[PDB]
């Protein structure tokens, strides 16, 4: 029918030899997919991104904060000039920086990039920030309080400790 | 129910007045009567007498008959019985109904009957029986008809199947019936027209489209027209007498088709002496007219000094290219088209239309017209209006709608067709009020040229001047307007052409001659008449080349300068800037923007570069922006459908005076004068191109050939509508993928079509 | 003059020195494929190249043998090296189909335990040829079950692609192609070839069995052509085939009545003798290697007015002395009888069939495989009762749990395809408290979509995996099978067996079959031989377990494919068996 | 809903002749349109409730354990659940699909899976072997006719307004005015300029 | 160094085919369930991970495991040719100080190299 017809061309946005997918064992597409020398990501209906594709070698696909950057990025182009909305900065590996600011206040944020009470300041103000290490140890205090519903050490200072040790946490 | 509204041959047990009851309680009365009687197979509750009211009505049946009339199917086509006013079988619940169908047959007591016999027979051996590999499944095909027969009105097969055949043979537009066994009946098929081929390098495999599968498939074999049949076909032309072609094998692949070809054929009198600047005349000519040769073609700027043979006023002649066996009513291309030939020789036409007809099984007619002076000369006034190549197209196509159905084409099918000059020429047709009134046309191919053109219509105080100039350049006075004709009617037409050729020049003075308004065929300009609304609708395949451009276009005219002793002096670089761009298309401030845009170097002495940037700037000027403007108009207030194509520029094949899309549209790849110079690949991209032109002037879509089928194009990737909305605008681009591009020069028109158009509005 | 002196080979239209046909051609390159394909495994065994030798050829750096100073071999590093150097799609499926291979075999070799190895008619497609080395116009995948047609030169025919259907395709010859077009159309062939005139074309006139004619004609005359190809003008009141040809390895003697092919031809050199059709082409069973092979036609007429068989024809020996002419019916290439083998023997004196007559409508045309079939053993833990009841209430529990269906995780709506009918479930009293159960799962081929299952190996591992046989032993190994009767409780025990032909195994195996209509012709054992297993049973003929059975006597069938016999009126009956009309 | 016919206007969408039933009138088609509107006004949906929605509706009015789940265009979602019971997958007429039957997490309902019969389709591919014929993508025409043309895109967005419409409105409006192809074909066939089109199939600017 | 010797040690006993690499190379890898190929120590996996990733550390590692096999069986067939590579020509390995720390010169015998 003709509804069934709208679906067809609602899906056929953005559609397309001896290239074999590889899938999961659950049966989802496998995120980097890979033909003749070339590597690509891909999303849930198997579909290449944009800039994903990398000559011999296999790219680092999307992270939360590249996501959101990019979104965010898309719609600075639709506000009016001499105006700021706010655009996260992420580090090369995909990471949020560890300090976000904007309209001069500034903020320390977690591997989430959600905002750490305590930590606000003014734009100019030097803030200290937790270590990554005490973050992905905090942050994994809690991944083990919800399955029973390792976790990271910290050398002095909170530059990771050299040795680290498996278990429940003591 | 009965989806059929009209029952043949049926056998009635009983008839009951139901008048006394409600519609509701006769209807379940009608039902109970027929399961009471062992051998009814239905009954017909419905109201007789219509014409005098109506009286409801029970009658039960022990036979159907033949069930025609579906209210289904026949919607386009309908061939069989329908339409019986004094009755009425449609309202609710009104109808033919049958008893559940069932294997198991009437007790053996019921009376036998059976369909009346036929009164004469059916030969089955003037009837060609097809496989199902001949044949494609289409569940698009609307021209199609059905009838049922019920499977105890008819001894055995062959009975329903000659009934079939007599319903078909009757009707001169079926061409073919299928024929299948259902549970309860035999369903018999009707079809119009419904040939596919596949065309490619090696055979041509043509099939036939159905709307299902089907047992046994019958076809009418198609008969000649009374004068063909034979390699000296002899066409009766109404109140001439006849006239006489020749028959052609036109290989495509490794097949051979025979095309019958009627060369020069007349359709005015010689434009001579006093008919010259003239209207066209009709000849009067009787008996058998010779058609097996080319005749002479038409005075243009740039002849030879050494006259050809081919060249001469008496020029009015159209060729029909008519292939052998095709379906009744072909669909008709009009291409009008002056050779400015030098290759082509005495016995073979310059454009042969044989190939595109018998690939887009048509007929082509190509036409030759006044151009120059001789078709255009004008004093903008009643005295010497002018426009008389105009009209001499006008003739021609009138005599395609006088003359047509003897070759065997629909005069309602009929697309317009010329290139780069006449293109311009030819889109004055689609903007007169007579042209629309005569309905000379369905459809136009406009190759390189619009109505939108700054060049198509020239001033009447221009005429004027550009008159008494050729008088000047000849020694004719130009006092008066009757005296400049009188002298201009005796001088011979080489000097007339010489000094026309001299006047043309752009480094000169750029007297292009071309339609006037003239208050008769042409009541204004072509921009008033497109901005009132549309009386008919007229689809559009419209398109330019990459290699298309003024100084392309009079190449001819700049040899015949050269030849004069006349080269590019620094003052000939300045009118060849002003003229250009100028000339009622310039004021002193779109000359510098131009200049700016295009990077024109008015005082540089490199001929060169500087005919390179003006053939640019030209080029989207009076060509490509014009043309993007027509479909633009025309998809925008809906005159018809518009398709677009772009031919991206070539090098390979510049000893032709024939531009890229005429040489596939056209496909001289295949000609065999031209063996040895194209490659496959050519050949093949032209083939192609071929199919889309054809489907156009066929169905007025490139990607059918069909008007009630829509399967789906599979020579090539289908060629998208023209909607002129920003991000759209989508055309065909023609090379050798055949991709569909977005935007054609997007920048480049918005600079002649907002900022210089509003420069000139100042 | 055409003197032999020098080295000669065979070369193409446009000289690439490579006589083969159009199709043996074409078909060559796929042996050579498979053959590199083995090579590639040979070498893999006997360890002659490192194994990261063919990635670094991928990545375009070959070591040259100087600097390797690795002195040449018999099978030079180069012979491999080419096929992997062109990063193709050729050298892509060469490596894919040598991976498969070498697994394969190893897996069989060190323990075959898991499952059966596939059928060997499951492999590269490959070109099906005629007896002259052109393209036969049916085109088939076994693998797949694909068919399709090609034109005289093997080009694709668009949309004449098939799936998995119950009967294999027609397709035009070459000729009726051309003939059908042309009357269509009129798109002709040309007499000629050099600049014809209307007069010199022609529609193509075909034999019925989809020849050319001898004689092609057109306005401006007729001429001969090659009954094979319509190629035409043999200068040797036309030649037949085989005088063509005289003028196939050895050239061909043949009868002086017409110039059909004699019905005994011989290889000088090799020891074969055997017979041919009317068209030429070899009775595929007749091969004798040696003299006077038995070609003879039989001196008793056909059983029922019938002026020949069909597809074979009935060849005899020698007339026998006492009075036999023992013959057998011989079906052609492409065909098979449907009845099972008969020896036939004829009376040259009373002259009447003293055996059973031949059936003249027995040659058919072969089709694939078109059911697989699993079976599954357990028991159910009073007597000399009806446990007819009881085939019916596990139906409904096994129906109940999706047991008779197969799903498909497709990409959007999942097909489902029926495992079961009234015969899946047959039980059978072991001993007190414990019944037996028999269950068989039958997958037809025409239900399975070829879009979510492409090779038949992946309908057997849908039938044989975890969404079928899978998934319904960890049911019944668990305990949790059990069925409501009337407040009565019947629980399964743990065991479960799967047959494996006659002998019940720990995994199932599945069997092909054919659909209701049509007669096996192949036996089950062999079935992973020939892919052509299935006849559909002709017009005299009716279908009873898995055989087609001749109408007796007194009876008469006309449509194929049926179950039962018509019998005739009362006043007549059919002097023999297998009639085939009213 | 009672509608009134006082001030309903005529069309120009109709037939060479009059219907065969009422439900073939242009009367029926305008009163079910406006039904249709009034619906999308006070409830969200071109449409009337889906079977998924109805079964919703009487499980939490009687409060049963099992409460269907249901996406917003009304189908069902391939994931049920029982209150702190089992967990199962369903089909398109919210029947179990048997065999799915897990306990604590909401179910793995394999919902695109184009992986494993993609994979599958291109392993059969590669083993076709070298020559011959063979056995996400664009559907044949779709691209070239709705997409290259440019006719799809200003349908999908807001014009002056940034709402965008979901796929669920675009394919619900289609089916409510037009039920069938034939019924489609006469509109164009009697539909000039698109700006009267509303006012043809409403019988009057009832969307306002 | 120690990879690149275990796949001149799989490559001398055949445990996997000569054309699997290369069709790792192209992105195409076979699945151990679709192989029914029972798991052995020496999996599948841990040499096609290696070469999956066309990294150039494959492409170093296939040329050094290549350039192995070949010199040791032109040596025990027939050392006929030339001497076999000084064992002190080799990858470059860093040179470390007593506590794991770099030595200031680095230097690489192979080349005659020093930085
Ligand atoms: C089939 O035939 C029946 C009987 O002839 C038709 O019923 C008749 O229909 C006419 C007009 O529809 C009724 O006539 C009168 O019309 C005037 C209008 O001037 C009105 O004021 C009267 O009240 C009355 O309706 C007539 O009463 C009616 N007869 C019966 C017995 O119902 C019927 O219309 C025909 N059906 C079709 C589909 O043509
Ligand atoms: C409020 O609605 C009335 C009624 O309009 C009719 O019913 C609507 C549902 C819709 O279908 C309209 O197209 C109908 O015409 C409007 O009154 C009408 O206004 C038009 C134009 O102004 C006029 O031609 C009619 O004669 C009016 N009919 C009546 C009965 O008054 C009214 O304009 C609407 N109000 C607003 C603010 O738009
Ligand atoms: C259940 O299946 C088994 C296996 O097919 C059947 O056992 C076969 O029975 C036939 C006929 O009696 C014998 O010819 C075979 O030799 C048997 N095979 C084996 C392995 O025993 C058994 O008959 C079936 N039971 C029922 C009730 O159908
Ligand atoms: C079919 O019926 C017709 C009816 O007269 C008659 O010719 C004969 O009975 C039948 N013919 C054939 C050819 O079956
Ligand atoms: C052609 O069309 C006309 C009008 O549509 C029709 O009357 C005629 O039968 C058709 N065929 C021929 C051969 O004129
Ligand atoms: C490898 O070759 C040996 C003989 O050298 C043979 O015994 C063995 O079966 C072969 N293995 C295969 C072919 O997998
Ligand atoms: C391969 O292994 C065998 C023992 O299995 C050994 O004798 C031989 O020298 C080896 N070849 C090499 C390492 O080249």
């Amino acid at each position: 029918d003709l509804g069934d017809v709208m679906e067809m061309v609602f899906s056929s946005q953005g559609c397309g030899s001896l290239f074999v997918p590889a899938c999961t064992a659950e049966g989802s597409y496998e995120e980097v997919q890979c033909f003749a020398g070339d590597c690509w990501c891909v999303d849930a209906q198997g579909r290449e991104l944009a800039g994903s594709r990398v000559r011999g070698g296999r790219p680092r696909c999307p992270t939360e904060c590249e996501k959101q950057r990019a979104r965010m990025q898309s719609l600075l182009g639709s506000q009016p000039a001499g105006s700021s909305l706010f655009v996260p900065a992420c580090t090369s590996k995909g990471n949020f920086l560890p300090v976000q600011c904007f309209n001069s206040e500034c903020y320390c944020v977690d591997t989430e990039g959600q905002p750490i009470p305590g930590t606000r300041s003014a734009l100019g103000e030097p803030k200290k920030c937790p270590s990554p290490c005490q973050l992905q140890a905090e942050r994994a205090f809690l991944g083990t309080v919800r399955t029973l519903v390792y976790i990271p050490q910290c050398s002095a200072s909170g530059q990771w400790s050299p040795v680290q040790c498996d278990g429940p946490p003591e | 129910r009965l989806p059929f509204q009209k029952l043949t041959g049926i056998s009635i047990r009983n008839k009951v007045p139901m008048s006394d009851k409600s519609i509701s309680s006769g209807f379940f009365e009608c039902e109970r009567l027929c399961d009471m009687d062992p051998c009814c197979t239905g009954f017909g509750f419905l109201n007789v007498s219509q014409l005098k009211g109506g009286e409801v009505t029970c009658l039960t049946l022990n036979s159907l008959g033949l069930q025609t009339c579906s209210e289904e199917y026949g919607g386009v086509w309908r061939i069989l019985d329908c339409g019986s006013p004094d009755t009425e079988v449609r309202t609710y619940p009104f109808g033919w109904y049958q008893k559940p169908v069932s294997p198991s047959d009437a007790p053996s007591f019921c009376p036998s009957v059976a369909l009346p016999a036929l009164t004469e027979n059916v030969a089955l051996d003037s009837w060609q029986s097809l496989a199902l590999s001949s044949v494609i499944v289409d569940p698009s095909i609307r021209n199609f008809d059905v009838a049922h027969i019920s499977t105890a009105a008819v001894g055995n097969f062959s009975a329903a199947r000659d009934r079939c055949l007599w319903e078909c043979s009757r009707h001169q537009d079926c061409l073919v019936t299928t024929l299948q066994t259902q549970p309860g009946a035999v369903r018999c098929m009707f079809y119009a027209d419904t040939q596919s081929c596949t065309h490619s390098l090696q055979a041509q495999n043509c099939r036939l489209l159905l709307h299902e599968e089907a047992t046994y498939i019958y076809r009418k074999p198609n008969i000649p027209l009374p004068g063909f049949g034979t390699s000296s076909p002899s066409v009766p032309i109404a109140t001439h007498g006849q006239l006489l072609g020749r028959s052609q094998a036109i290989q495509v692949g490794t097949s051979w088709k025979p095309v019958d070809q009627f060369l020069g054929v007349p359709y005015a009198a010689p434009p001579l002496g006093e008919k010259r600047f003239r209207a066209p005349e009709h000849l009067n000519w009787t008996g058998s007219w010779e058609a097996t040769k080319p005749r002479a073609r038409c005075w243009q700027p740039g002849i030879r000094t050494p006259t050809p043979p081919g060249v001469s006023e008496d020029c009015l002649y159209l060729n029909v290219f008519v292939p052998q066996n095709m379906p009744p009513n072909a669909s008709v291309l009009v291409f009008f088209h002056n050779a400015a030939e030098g290759k082509g020789s005495g016995d073979r036409p310059a454009v042969d239309g044989s190939f595109l007809a018998a690939v887009g099984n048509l007929i082509v007619v190509t036409a030759s017209y006044r151009t120059g002076i001789f078709g255009f000369l004008s004093s903008g006034s009643s005295e010497l209006s002018g426009n008389w190549g105009l009209l001499d197209q006008v003739v021609a196509l009138t005599w395609v709608q006088t003359h047509i159905q003897a070759f065997g084409g629909d005069p309602r099918r009929v697309t317009l067709a010329a290139d780069r000059g006449g293109a311009d020429i030819a889109s004055i047709h689609l903007v007169t009020t007579r042209a629309a009134n005569s309905r000379l046309f369905r459809r136009a191919v406009l190759m390189g040229g619009s109505a939108l053109s700054p060049a198509a219509v020239i001033r009447p105080e221009r005429a004027r001047q550009q008159a008494a100039a050729l008088a000047k350049e000849v020694g004719c006075p130009s006092s008066s307007v009757q005296e400049m004709v009188s002298c201009l009617r005796q001088e011979p037409a080489r000097i007339l052409n010489d000094a026309q050729t001299k006047l043309l020049a752009v480094s000169g003075p750029f007297h292009y001659w071309g339609p006037v308004v003239d208050g008769q065929y042409l009541r204004e300009t072509p921009a008033r008449v497109l901005q009132r609304a549309p009386r008919v609708k007229v689809d559009l395949l419209i398109g330019s080349s990459q290699d298309d451009g003024l100084i392309n276009r009079a190449k001819a005219v700049k040899q015949f300068e050269e030849s004069q002793g006349r080269t590019s002096s620094k003052t000939a670089f300045y009118q060849a800037l002003q003229n250009s761009l100028g000339g009622e298309a310039a004021d002193a401030g779109v000359q510098a923007a131009a200049t700016w845009y295009y990077s024109l170097e008015h005082d540089s002495d490199d001929x060169a570069s500087f005919s390179r940037a003006l053939e640019q700037a030209t080029r989207d000027y009076f060509i490509i922006c014009p043309v993007i403007d027509m479909a633009s108009h025309w998809a925008r207030t809906v005159r018809g459908n518009v398709f677009m194509y772009h031919a991206p520029e070539s090098y390979s094949h510049s000893s032709l005076e024939l531009l890229t899309d005429v040489l596939y549209a056209f496909g001289l790849p295949f000609y065999p004068a031209y063996e040895g110079q194209f490659t496959l690949e050519e050949k093949s991209l032209s083939l192609k191109i071929m199919q889309y032109f054809s489907n156009f002037i066929r169905s007025g879509n490139p990607n059918y050939p069909h008007e009630f089928s829509r399967r789906a194009p599979e020579f090539a990737a289908p060629w998208p509508d023209f909607v002129p909305r920003d991000g759209a605008e989508s055309y065909k681009e023609l090379s050798v993928l055949l991709p569909n591009r977005q935007g054609l020069k997007k920048a480049d028109c918005s600079f002649w079509s907002k900022y210089i158009q509003s420069l000139k509005a100042s | 003059a055409h003197f032999d002196l020098r080295s000669c080979w065979c070369v193409d239209e446009a000289g690439q020195k490579l006589c083969p046909g159009s199709c043996e051609e074409v078909k060559l390159r796929v042996l050579q494929f498979i053959r590199e394909a083995e090579e590639i495994v040979t070498y893999s065994n006997s360890s002659r190249f490192p194994l990261g030798e063919s990635f670094l050829a991928a990545k375009g750096i070959r070591l040259t043998d100087e600097e390797l100073a690795f002195p040449p071999l018999s099978p030079s590093r180069e012979t491999f090296l080419e096929k992997f150097l062109s990063g193709s799609d050729y050298a892509i499926r060469l490596a894919a189909q040598s991976t498969f291979d070498f697994y394969q075999r190893r897996l069989v070799t060190l323990a075959e335990s898991p499952r059966a190895p596939s059928p060997v008619w499951s492999s590269a497609y490959l070109p099906q040829c005629d007896a002259f080395g052109g393209w036969e116009p049916v085109q088939c995948h076994a693998a797949t079950g694909h068919c399709w047609c090609v034109d005289g030169k093997g080009e694709y025919v668009p949309t004449s692609l098939t799936a998995r259907s119950r009967q294999i395709p027609q397709c035009p010859t070459s000729c009726e192609r051309l003939r059908a077009s042309g009357l269509l159309s009129s798109w002709k062939q040309a007499g000629v070839q050099a600049e014809p005139s209307p007069k010199d074309l022609f529609i193509p006139t075909c034999l019925e069995t989809g020849e050319f004619a001898r004689l092609q004609a057109s306005e401006a005359g007729t001429w001969c052509v090659d009954p094979a190809s319509g190629e035409g003008v043999p200068p040797g009141q036309c030649p037949s085939l085989c005088e063509v040809l005289q003028s196939p390895g050895y050239s061909p003697a043949c009868r002086a009545e017409d110039g059909g092919f004699s019905p005994v031809q011989c290889d000088p050199a090799q020891g074969s003798c055997w017979c041919v059709l009317g068209s030429g082409e070899e009775v595929p069973g007749t091969r004798v290697a040696g003299s006077q092979p038995a070609c003879e036609s039989p001196q008793c007429p056909l059983p029922f007015s019938v002026a020949d068989v069909a597809g074979g024809a009935i060849l005899c020996e020698r007339a026998s002395g006492a009075a036999g002419q023992r013959c057998q019916l011989r079906c052609s290439q492409g065909y098979r009888s449907a009845f099972p083998p008969e020896p036939l023997l004829c009376s040259v004196q009373r002259r009447r069939w003293e055996s059973r007559p031949p059936q003249p409508r027995a040659c058919q045309r072969p089709q694939f495989w078109q059911t697989l079939q699993t079976q599954a053993q357990f028991q159910l833990l009073d007597y000399s009762g009806l446990l007819l009841a009881f085939q019916v209430f596990l139906l409904d529990e096994l129906t109940a749990r999706g047991f008779c269906q197969i799903q498909v995780k497709t990409a959007g709506t999942p097909v489902s395809i029926p495992v079961c009918d009234d015969s899946s479930v047959k039980v059978e009293c072991l001993s007190r408290e414990r019944l037996g159960v028999n269950i068989t799962w039958k997958l037809q081929l025409v239900d399975a979509p070829p879009a979510s299952l492409p090779d038949l190996q992946d309908v057997e591992e849908a039938l044989a995996g975890k969404y079928l046989a899978g998934r319904f032993a960890d049911l019944i190994q668990s305990g949790t099978f059990q069925l409501h009767l009337d407040s009565k409780t019947f629980s399964a025990d743990t065991s479960i067996r799967f047959l494996q032909g006659d002998r019940f195994g720990i995994s199932p195996r599945t069997q092909f079959g054919c659909l209701e209509g049509f007669g096996r012709v192949v036996a089950a054992s062999d079935a992973s031989q020939d892919a052509l297993g299935c006849v559909k049973c002709p017009e005299g003929s009716y279908f009873q377990d898995e055989q087609c059975i001749p109408c007796p006597a007194g009876f008469y069938q006309e449509q194929a494919g049926s179950l039962a016999c018509v019998p005739c009126p009362e006043g007549r009956t059919t002097v023999y068996a297998g009639a085939f009309s009213q | 809903l009672e509608l009134l016919l006082d001030e309903i206007y005529d069309t120009i969408f109709a037939g060479l002749d009059l219907a065969s039933t009422f439900a073939e009138t242009t009367l029926y088609r305008i009163l079910q349109r406006r039904f249709l509107a009034v619906q999308l006004v006070i409830s969200g949906r071109f449409r009337c409730p889906t079977k998924c929605e109805v079964e919703r509706f009487a499980a939490t009015s009687f409060r049963h354990p099992y409460v269907p789940s249901c996406h917003p265009d009304g189908e069902y979602q391939a994931a049920q659940c029982q209150q702190g019971g089992p967990c199962w997958c369903v089909d398109s007429r919210g029947q179990e699909i048997p065999g799915t039957r897990q306990r604590g997490e909401p179910p793995s309902c394999a919902e695109d899976q184009s992986c494993p019969s993609e994979r599958r389709r291109a392993f059969s591919r590669l083993r076709f072997g070298p020559s011959g014929y063979f056995s996400a993508s664009c559907p044949p025409s779709i691209k070239e006719l709705f997409l290259d043309s440019g006719i799809f895109q200003p349908m999908l967005q807001g014009r002056d307004t940034r709402f965008v419409a979901p796929e669920s409105l675009l394919k619900e409006a289609i089916r409510g005015l037009f039920p069938s192809r034939e019924l489609a074909r006469l509109a164009l066939q009697f539909t000039t300029n698109a700006k009267r089109l509303q006012q043809n199939l409403f019988g009057g600017r009832f969307l306002v």
